[PDB]
Formats: C-alpha cells, structure tokens, sequence
C-alpha cells in the first residue's frame, strides 16, 4: 500500500495509526547549529522517523516502504540507500520488482550517484544483465552524454561480455551527434578491448571513417582527438602520408585543429631523427606563433611553452 | 579587456552548416555570454570589473548558519557546506568568529562516526567526500582545538576498510569506486600524516590506468576523461609524489584545450558547456602540471604565468558568474549556490597568483581590491592552512594499529 509521497491524500507519518507506537528522532544538531537547513514538516516529519526506525534496526515492511519515502526527498542520502539495501535482503524482497522502481527512479533523477549504484548492486544480486542495454539506452536517448549511463553501459557490458552489438550502438549515436565525446569515447572502449588498434585492418578503418567525419564537420574536435588519440601510441611520424594528407586540407578544410595537428606531427618527427631537422623545426615553430598570436589566442602561454620548448630540445 | 576586444567576435562557433544537439547548445551558450559582454558598449559605461564582496559575505556568514529547505538535497553533505562557505570566506579574506570556529568543530564532532571518517550529517554513516570535506574545514580553522577533533587512529582504520586489491577505494562500505576516492584519502591521509607504508600500494598505478586516449582522466578505467576526476586523479599522484606515473604531456594538451576560445572559461569535458566551477577543477591542474615538469627540470616553462588564459578567465568568472544579490554560479541564468561559489573564487585566485620557486606574479583584472588570499592547488585551503596543519600532525606519530 504504497501512499505516494506526492499524492493528494499524503499525511505526515506522525499523523499515521500503523505508526503510532514508536516516537519520531529529531535530528542532533547540537546547541550551536551550522549550516542548518529548515527542512519542511514532510521532510522532517519522513527523516524524524526514518531516524526512530534505523536507531532500533527494525527490519520492517513498513520501515522500507519509508525509505522509498526518505530516498525520494533526498535520493543523494547514501545512508539511506544503505538501509534499504539491508531491508531487501532481511525482508526477501523480490528484487524485480526493486529493479521496476529503481528503473523509474533514474528515469526521474538521471544525474544521481546512488540511483545508479543501486541499479548495479541489483543486477550484480540477480545476476541478470538482459534489461541494462536497453535501459541506459533509453537514458542516453534523453541525454546522450549522462556520464554515469555511460559509466554503467561499460561496467555492464564489460562483466557479462555484452560486446557484440556496442560498436553498431556506437555509429548509430555518432550519426545522430558526431560531436557527442561519450560517444567517440565508447567507440574507443569497444575497439580496444575486442580487436584492439594493432590490427592494421583495423587501424586503417578507424583512421579513414575518421578522415572522413573530420572533412565533414572539420571544426569537431573530437573526432581530431580521436585521430590523434589512437596514432599518438606508436607515434605520429610513423605515419609518413598522414602529414600530406592533413597538409592538403590546408585550404578547404584548415581549421586551428588541423594546424595543431601538424605541429605535433612535427614534434614527433623531430623526437624520431627525421629528415631536415632545420626544416621541420622551422616550420613547426611558425605554426606555434601563428597559432599563439592568430589562431588560438586562448591558448598562447602553451604554443610559446611548445615553441619554446622544441627550440631547447632541438636547437 | 581580452573578451570585449573586436577580432574576439571572430573566436564564436563555427559549424560548418552541420547542426547538431552539441552545436547547438554550445551556440545558445555563446549567444548569451556575448549579451553579457556587450552589456558595457549597448548601456554606455565603462566596463568594471568588481567582485561583489560584501554581496558574497552576507551570503556566505548567512548560509554558514542556516539554509532553505532548497538545501534538503545537500542534507547529506553538510561538511561540503562548511568546507564550501568557509574556504570561500578564507579567500574572501574574512575572519572565522572563535565563536562560529567552535561550533563548526562541534557540528563536524557529531558528523564522525566511531569507526573513523565523517558522514554527510550527524548520524549519517562515514563517506569519503564528506570525510575529506570534513578535514579541510578543520585545517582551515586551524586551531588546536579543530585538529583535536580528528579521531587519528579510526581515520586510518576506515581508509583501510576502503581500500581495495587493485589498488583503489571505495567511496564508503558497501559504495562505488572511483578517482574522487583516491584524492580524498590521499589528502586526509597527508594532512593528519597517517599515511603507513602500504596504505596506497597500487593507488598510482590504478589511477594512471584511468588516463586514456584524450591525455585527461576519468572516473574509472575507461571512461571520458573529465575535469573533475583529472584534478582529483593528477592530484593525489602529486601526494604521492608519483606524477611521473602520466603521460603529463598529452594531459597538460588535453586540460589547455578545455579553456573555450570564446567564453573564457573550462568546459568540464570535450565538446560540452563552459561552466564556473571548472575554473579549479580544470584550471588547477595547470600548477600542479607545472610544477610536476618543473620537478623533471623542464627548462621552458613560463616564469610569471600558467598555461591557460589567466586574463580571460577571470573575465568569465567577474563578467559571467557573480550573482548581483552575492553568490557566484555556473553560468549567466543558472542560480547561485555555496559550491559554486567556492570553486569559481578558488579558480579566480588560481588565475590570479602565480608562483614556482623564487618566481612571483600576479595578474589582477579589474579593481585591484579584486585579488584574493592565494589558494593551494593540491588541497584548495590557503598554502597557510597546509602548513600549520601538516606541521601539527607531524608532531604525532603514524598510528601503529
Ligand atoms: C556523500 O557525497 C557527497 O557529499 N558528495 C559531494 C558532492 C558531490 C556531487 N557534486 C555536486 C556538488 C553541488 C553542490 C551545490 C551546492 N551548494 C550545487 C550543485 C552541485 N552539483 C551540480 C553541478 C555542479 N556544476 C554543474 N552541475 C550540474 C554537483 S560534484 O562537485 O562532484 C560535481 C558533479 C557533477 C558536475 C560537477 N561537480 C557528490 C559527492
Ligand atoms: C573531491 C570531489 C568530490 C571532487 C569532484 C570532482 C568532480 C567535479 C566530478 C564530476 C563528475 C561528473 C559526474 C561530472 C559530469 O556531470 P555533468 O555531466 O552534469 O557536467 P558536465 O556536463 O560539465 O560534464
Ligand atoms: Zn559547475
């Protein structure tokens, strides 16, 4: 019999027959409170109760339907979460139906540590992984970056070996969004961990689809940190043709993405004996001025660091 | 001023005619903090930059006594709030009444729980972040009496409790996992100097781990990389003394390359919105990068400035985030709160001292009453506060168990 706390008919817990017995505990904030929030008579009426059972440890059906009370106040009270958790072990609560509400819980508050941690705490508990995909699915549908969804997707298909279909997820939201980080994000976290980036095959794809996004929307910049992101590992001047390729959209497709990109190709061949040393050191230079002073003003004292840096490193 | 000069209209998004979610906030964004830039030239005065503080002072001796029930969502975190307010307060230079000191050390007294750590209110169960919010309050106070509070021993034998194989920590018994644990022991654990010789075995390595591809660092190993978890991640390797364990370099391009070209401020993580907060979060790591490669002996690192955009940050933060009626806030339509307004102040002073070594300079936009007390970039009390407290507790020995 669940009184919905936003319910019409809602009364105060101090106002209910079934909790007559026991004696509300009004919370200890000494003589000299700080920091005192004045909570409202619901609030403090479901915490000053919440108190009273959680003192005695009573293990009852009606002390859990009040953490659902307690918990929607203040879904962030870890505390709370605790004792329920321990009433639906001591209670042998079915735990689908625990999975329905906190289901609608994340649905209501998305950006809550605790909402999240429960779910998983559930599904580890019932060892049953088959709703989760299309649950955060859902969430992402509504906020396609919600960090803890995307933490929950990897923890999921990481500990059930859910691989299978995740990269076809992750093209799905790249069309949608192809400047959604968490995704591009995703994409790395599938490709590692099932073929990895060594696959020259592989390697190819990634880099091409990336050329490819980059040309499209050449100011996106994390498909830029994605091309530099999975290179950097063997190192940029192991790739002699990338530098020509990049230097061709010099005109069409520059953006100060494309210009930093260059001046860390050029880091790396100087780091890796290259050819005209004099040269490419010249030309990397200019672009750290021309980025400093023109292009990416923002960022100034790091291109004169990097100038001023490659200059003591490879005078 | 650096965002009101004409070729600054020229740094506004550039879509290349793709719209997308992304694009399109980011643009809503830009669109009303250019409103405000413009402010000054469309009502004709000349741009002042003034930071509010008797605006944020009454705001912030007010909510270090009570709040409104608008708070009840943060009923769990009361140590937040008076690590908050009074960190704000210490680096609005105001005094900490020994009468309102004495209680807070009193109230912190019931948030710590007999097995060590403090939870988010009196009675509630212990919590890392409450537990590190705790501390710090303390250490800002400074008195005998704060330091006295710490119940030393059980502090040790609750991160214990925490501690994991891998090497990281739970947030609490029974909780999550993630790199805000490991900064949070790591400074309580320094500070009280209860670190054993085991305690962070592992922790360096399991937080390098959670560097990835874009040079920053998420919350566990293989997540986005974010403001948030990078500071907490770079900063307790820097308790540590295990900052080599990163690749500091692609880090030090990935936190530069979050400080928007337009806004002036740091956006929390890739393609997404400026926000005041990260003006610690992300801003901070610049010192500790600096003084990570200074430590390796870099030669060509700056001798009066970070690297970051000190000027346009404290122009985001003075023109942008301060609430008229005190407060400051994530960005201009957000409303003001405590946290907000402890981080954007601690990112202003960040932005406006700089040091390393024998070197000293600040950069101090607007009116010079502007400048703030100077922030420690590892624990975010004043440098001060650090020492004393680090000092005290060197005078107990490590809990022996
Ligand atoms: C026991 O748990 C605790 O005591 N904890 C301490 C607080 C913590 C949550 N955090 C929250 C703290 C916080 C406090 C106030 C006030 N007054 C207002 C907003 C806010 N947000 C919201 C916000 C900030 N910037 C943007 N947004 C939306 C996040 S956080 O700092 O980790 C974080 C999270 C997301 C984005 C940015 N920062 C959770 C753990
Ligand atoms: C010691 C301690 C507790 C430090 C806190 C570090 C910190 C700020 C972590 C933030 C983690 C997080 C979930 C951010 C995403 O929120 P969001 O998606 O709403 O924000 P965003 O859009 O800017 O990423
Ligand atoms: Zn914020």
């Amino acid at each position: 019999g669940f009184l919905s706390l936003d319910s019409p008919t809602y009364v105060l817990y101090r106002d209910r027959a079934e909790w007559a017995d026991i004696d509300p505990v009004p919370q200890n904030d000494g003589p000299s409170p700080v920091v005192q929030i004045i909570y409202s008579e619901k609030f403090r009426d479901v915490y000053d109760y919440f108190r009273a059972v959680l003192q005695r440890d009573e293990r009852s059906e009606r002390a859990f339907k009040l953490t659902r009370d307690a918990i929607e106040l203040n879904a962030a009270n870890y505390t709370v979460w605790h004792f329920r958790r321990v009433l639906l072990r001591s209670l042998q609560k079915d735990l689908q139906e625990e999975m329905n509400y906190i289901t609608a819980i994340i649905e209501e508050q998305p950006k809550n540590y605790q909402v999240w941690h429960h779910r998983r705490v559930l599904v580890e508990w019932l060892k049953d992984p088959s709703q989760e995909l299309e649950f955060i699915a859902d969430i992402l549908n509504q906020d396609a970056k919600n960090y803890h969804a995307w933490q929950h997707r990897q923890w999921v298909i990481q500990e059930f070996r859910l691989w299978d279909n995740e990269l076809q997820y992750v093209d799905q939201l790249l069309k949608e969004d192809v400047r959604n980080n968490s995704v591009w994000n995703q994409r790395h976290f599938v490709i590692s961990n099932t073929t990895g980036y060594s696959d020259r095959a592989v390697l190819e794809r990634e880099v091409q689809y990336t050329l490819e996004m980059i040309k499209l929307v050449p100011h996106n910049e994390s498909a830029w940190n994605y091309l530099k992101g999975i290179l950097q590992d063997r190192g940029l001047s192991r790739y002699p043709n990338l530098l020509n390729q990049l230097l061709d959209l010099q005109p069409s497709h520059s953006s100060p993405y494309l210009i930093a990109f260059l001046v860390d190709i050029y880091e790396d061949m100087l780091e890796n004996q290259c050819d005209n040393k004099e040269d490419i050191l010249n030309k990397a230079l200019e672009l750290c001025e021309i980025l400093a002073k023109e292009k990416d003003t923002i960022r100034k004292e790091y291109w004169r660091y990097i100038g001023r840096s490659l200059q003591s490193k490879h005078s | 001023l650096y965002s009101l000069r004409p070729e600054h209209a020229r740094e506004r998004l550039q879509d290349d005619s793709v719209e997308t979610v992304t694009s399109i906030e980011q643009a809503k964004v830009e669109e009303k903090i250019q409103e405000v830039f413009s402010s000054y030239k469309f009502n004709h005065l000349v741009p002042r930059l003034v930071l509010q503080r008797e605006k944020h002072f009454h705001y912030l001796k007010r909510g270090l006594r009570q709040l409104t029930d608008a708070y009840e969502c943060l009923d769990a975190s009361r140590p937040w709030l008076c690590y908050w307010i009074l960190h704000s307060l210490e680096l609005l230079d105001e005094p900490i009444p020994q009468i309102v000191a004495t209680d807070v050390c009193q109230f912190l007294e019931l948030c710590q729980s007999p097995d060590g750590g403090f939870g988010g209110g009196p009675g509630q169960y212990p919590h890392l972040a409450p537990t590190y919010a705790a501390v710090n309050a303390l250490c800002i106070i400074g008195t005998e009496e704060a330091y006295n509070v710490i119940n030393r021993e059980k502090l040790l034998q609750y991160l214990y409790s925490l501690k994991q194989p891998d090497g990281s920590f739970l947030m609490h018994v029974g909780g999550e996992v993630d790199v805000r644990s490991a900064y949070c022991a790591a400074s309580v654990a320094s500070l009280t100097n209860i670190i054993t010789p085991d305690l962070f075995e592992g922790t360096a390595e399991w937080i390098a781990r959670c560097q990835n591809w874009e040079g920053g660092i998420g919350g566990v190993p293989g997540m986005e990389a974010h403001g948030g978890y990078t500071f907490c991640g770079l900063a307790a390797l820097v308790i540590l003394k295990k900052e080599r364990s990163l690749n500091l370099k692609s880090l030090l391009q990935w936190v530069t390359s979050r400080q928007m070209r337009f806004e002036g401020g740091f956006q929390g993580r890739c393609n997404k919105l400026v926000d005041g907060c990260y003006s610690f979060w992300q801003a901070g790591l610049l010192p500790l990068l600096h003084r990570a490669l200074h430590a390796q002996g870099d030669p060509a690192l700056s001798m009066s400035h970070w690297m970051f955009h000190q000027q346009a940050l404290q122009e985001y933060i003075l023109m942008c985030c301060q609430c008229p009626a005190g407060g400051l806030l994530d960005k201009p339509g957000k409303s003001r709160d405590f946290y907000h307004t402890c981080y954007c102040l601690s990112g202003l002073s960040i932005a406006q001292h700089f040091g390393s070594g024998a070197m000293l300079h600040d950069v101090v936009m607007g009116v010079p009453e502007n400048v703030l007390q100077p922030t420690h970039p590892v624990y975010n009390i004043g440098p001060d506060k650090v020492i004393q407290a680090t000092t005290h507790f060197l005078q107990k020995p490590v809990p022996g168990f």
